[PDB]
C-alpha cells in the first residue's frame, strides 16, 4: 500500500506549479485552490502538522498517516478510521517522507516565483 | 547566464513526473495482477 | 534571485529521482509475485 | 513490461550529474563512465541510434527495444528517452569537471 492519494496529489500541485506563468491570475488561484488537499494528504491525523517522521500502517488501503512520535496517541478526524486501530502497524513509508519534503521544497518554490 | 538552465530543469521535472505517473499506474496493473491470482 | 530558484528545482529533481527509485524497488517487489505465482 | 536497467541508470546517472561534487576529482570522468551505457539501454536493438518509437514485448525479461518502425508500446520507455535528451541538453549546457 504506496501513498496512491498523495502522489496524485502531488502530481498535479507540481503541473499547475511547473506551468503556471507567473503573474498571470487563474493558474494561479487553481494552485491555491489544489494545495490545501495536497497538504492535507500529507498532514498526521494527531498534530494535524506535516509528518515529522512518516508512519503509515501496514495494515490497510485507508491511507491516515502519522509522525514517528504520534504512537498510541488519540486521532482527529471523528468518527475514527475503523481500519486505523491497530497501532503497531508501524513502518516507515519512505515514499511519504520523500513526498513530505517535495512538498516543502514545492511551496519554497512557490514562494518564490510569488516575491 | 544561468537563464536556459532552469527551463531545462523545469522541462526535466516535468517529465520526471510523467515517469512516476506511468509507474503509479504500472503498480496498479500489478496490484491487478496478484490480487486476479 | 533566479539562482535560488534554480537550486530549489534542483533539489527537487533530486527528490523525484528518489521517488523513481522506490517506485522501482516496489515495482520489482511487485513482478517478484507476479513470476513466482504465474 | 517495466524497464529496470534504463530506469536505474537514468537515475544514476541524473544523479552524478546533479550531485556534481566540484571537489571531488572523479566527479567528471565518472559522469564519462556512465553515459554510453545510459544511452545504450535506451537504444533501438535494430537500428542502432537512439529510440525513435519505443516497443517492448510482454514480460521479457531479455530487455530489448526497437523502434516502431523496426521488426505493444512501452510508455514508460518513451519517457526515459525523452529523459536522456533532456538530460544531455542539461549537459552540454553546464560546464563539468
Ligand atoms: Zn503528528
Ligand atoms: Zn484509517
Ligand atoms: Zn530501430
Ligand atoms: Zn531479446
Amino acid at each position: 500500500m504506496n501513498p496512491v492519494n498523495a502522489t496524485a496529489l502531488y502530481i498535479s500541485a507540481s503541473r499547475l506549479v511547473l506551468n503556471y506563468d507567473p503573474g498571470d491570475p487563474k493558474a494561479f488561484t487553481e494552485i491555491n485552490r489544489l494545495l490545501p488537499y495536497f497538504r492535507q494528504s500529507l498532514s498526521c491525523c494527531v498534530c494535524g502538522h506535516l509528518l515529522q517522521d512518516p508512519i503509515a500502517p501496514t495494515n490497510s488501503t485507508c491511507q491516515h498517516y502519522v509522525c514517528k512520535t504520534c504512537k498510541g496517541k488519540k486521532m482527529m478526524m471523528k468518527p475514527s478510521c475503523s481500519w486505523c486501530k491497530d497501532y503497531e502497524q508501524f513502518e516507515e513509508n519512505k515514499q511519504l517522507s520523500i513526498l513530505v519534503n517535495c512538498y516543502k521544497k514545492l511551496c519554497e518554490y512557490i514562494t518564490q516565483t510569488t516575491l | 547566464g544561468a537563464s536556459s538552465q532552469a527551463a531545462c530543469l523545469k522541462q526535466i521535472l516535468l517529465l520526471q513526473l510523467d515517469l512516476i505517473e506511468q509507474q503509479q499506474q504500472q503498480l496498479q496493473a500489478k496490484e491487478k495482477e496478484i490480487e486476479e491470482l
